[PDB]
């Protein structure tokens, strides 16, 4: 059953009763990853 | 001492000078301390 | 046979790490890598 994801990561915490569903690639400070996922770019969907 | 095997501080204090004299006579001079240990940190006070 | 080391009475830091580093994997267990500034330890350990 792979059709379940929980989030990996986000820029900060959410609030009470908040759903987010857009989707970028973690990037953090300069070097934005624009989907290569090198050294400091990390996938936010995860599989179970 | 022997040796030491394994030290977690080390350490040394402000520098400060001494007579280092061979004579004799009366101490022209006293020295006072209080060691102490409070809530797992060590402690010195002095006075000349 | 690692090299364990003990890190004591000092201050460490992240932003030191990736700035030309560019190493393998960097990433950290139950707390983000990027806020390694605002946490504090004890006892910090070393094994390489």
């Amino acid at each position: 059953n792979y059709n379940y994801l929980y989030r990996l990561f986000r820029k900060s915490n959410l609030k009470p009763f908040e759903r987010d569903i857009s989707t970028e690639i973690y990037q953090a400070g300069s070097t934005p990853c624009n989907g290569v996922e090198g050294f400091n770019c990390y996938f936010p969907l995860q599989s179970y | 001492y022997s040796s030491a095997n394994n030290c977690t501080f080390e350490y040394v204090s402000q520098p400060f000078l001494m007579d280092l004299e061979g004579k004799q006579g009366n101490f022209k001079n006293l020295r006072e301390f209080v060691f102490k240990n409070i809530d797992g940190y060590f402690k010195i006070y002095s006075k000349h | 046979a690692w090299n364990r080391k003990r890190i004591s009475n000092c201050v460490a830091d992240y932003s030191v790490l990736y700035n030309s580093a560019s190493f393998s994997t960097f990433k950290c267990y139950g707390v983000s890598p990027t806020k390694l500034n605002d946490l504090c330890f004890t006892n910090v350990y070393a094994d390489s």
